[PDB]
């Protein structure tokens, strides 16, 4: 149910 | 490996295509022939993995999930009896996923996590390994259940450490590992709380050091702190 | 056949499950299975066949389509040199999608088509073998453009002339048929004219029945309809 | 760009 980080991060 | 023959630089153009074109099975097999070619990602490229890798096991988390809620239902009292087919599928879906998670923590441990100097990397590699363990805490039941968990919180706790010294409160990376190793504590490690007050420190921390960024910064980081403030209305 | 050790029964009971997991590959697998099995098809079974490779296929084309863009751009005055990747990647999965469609076309072949005696199974498999030719006319290039084009209109033809002498206007068969072969005159053949011709005659015929249909009858015929009516507010 | 059939009718 909760949100977990995007893949793509810099 | 079937991608042994193909350049480098082609496997990562490739990988673009496949993900322009949504083919994320693909972009995974292009990208693992990446990494097997032994030398280090840019930060591109390691964005790439994760991209591709975490489309691959998100569509079999989400099957997976599904299945599951199905095999529950028809273990409830006054479900009629169906046969062994729901638990053989959900068997099958589990055993993909887990061996994604186990192709992905491979190439983590062969070599792209001990040749990761640098802040970004090793982060972005300690996160991954944690989150992958995550994965298969997910749909863990037996004797090992506490060592799979074990070893995401001992993923996430080193790439804390780190990305706490030395990295701003605001670097992307530090966020998206900082809410994911949150999540872990709601919802793999039954811990509520410390679910919560890393989510309230992470934001706070971040809120602060905001002024020092560009625009363009500012964005990337307002992102992810918008996540965890999704999640602390969702958790209180 | 990896599914030959596997009854035929739960083969249909997984297919549905991957269904509602959203795993199309999987419920094509299984579904395939069950055709092997050398049994007909039920109505039920032959919309989960349909549905599956429907959704393998449309994947295929969805990417085909943004990959064969690319290469057209890369083919224009003044776009800088990239290599063999794009072509060779369009390459690669227009491979599999003709190795899907060969797949269902196969199936159809050996044996569903010869003994499906009634209109609905009898029409229902001669539209699919008009399908998976149309998407095979929609990547065609070579010397057997004209002839895989020859065959998607010859199955066409024959579901055409069944279904006018065995079923209502309003059946939805009948009418997804009709469709579809508007859009292969219209997409495929290069005749706008006639794609228009048999929409309005489809759905004007159509009209003229629904006052024998029940409410649900009507709601499965109108909906169809609607799709008649989108493409020629689309084509005219 | 046109719409066609639906997979499963009856
Ligand atoms: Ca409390
Ligand atoms: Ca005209
Ligand atoms: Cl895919
Ligand atoms: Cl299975
Ligand atoms: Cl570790
Ligand atoms: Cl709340
Ligand atoms: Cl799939
Ligand atoms: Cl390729
Ligand atoms: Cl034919
Ligand atoms: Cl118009
Ligand atoms: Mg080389
Ligand atoms: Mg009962
Ligand atoms: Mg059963
Ligand atoms: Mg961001
Ligand atoms: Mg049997
Ligand atoms: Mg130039
Ligand atoms: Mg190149
Ligand atoms: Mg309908």
């Amino acid at each position: 149910r909760a949100h977990s980080s995007p893949a793509s991060l810099q | 490996g079937a991608m042994g023959s193909m350049e480098r630089a082609s496997l990562i153009q490739k990988a673009k295509l496949a993900e322009q074109a949504e083919r994320y099975e693909d972009m995974a097999a292009f990208m693992k022939g990446a990494v097997e070619k032994g030398e280090e990602l840019s930060c591109e490229e390691r964005n790439l993995l994760s991209v591709a890798y975490k489309n691959v096991v998100g569509g079999q988390r989400a099957a997976w999930r599904v299945l599951s809620s199905i095999e529950q239902k028809s273990n409830e009292e006054g479900s009629e009896e169906k046969g062994p087919e729901v638990r053989e599928y959900r068997e099958k879906v589990e055993t993909e996923l887990q061996g994604v998670c186990d192709t992905v923590l491979g190439l983590l441990d062969s070599h792209l996590i001990k040749e990761a100097g640098d802040a970004e990397s090793r982060v972005f590699y300690l996160k991954m390994k944690g989150d992958y363990y995550r994965y298969l805490a997910e749909v863990a039941t037996g004797d090992d259940k506490k060592r799979i968990i074990d070893s995401a919180r001992s993923a996430y706790q080193e790439a804390m450490d780190i990305s706490k010294k030395e990295m701003p409160p605001t670097n992307p990376i530090r966020l998206g590992l900082a809410l994911n190793f949150s999540v872990f504590h709601y919802e793999i490690a039954n811990s509520p709380e410390e679910a919560i007050s890393l989510a309230k420190t992470t934001f706070d921390e971040a809120m602060a050091d905001l002024h020092t960024l560009s625009e363009d910064s500012y964005k990337d980081s307002t992102l992810i702190m918008q996540l965890l403030r999704d999640n602390l209305t969702l958790w209180t």
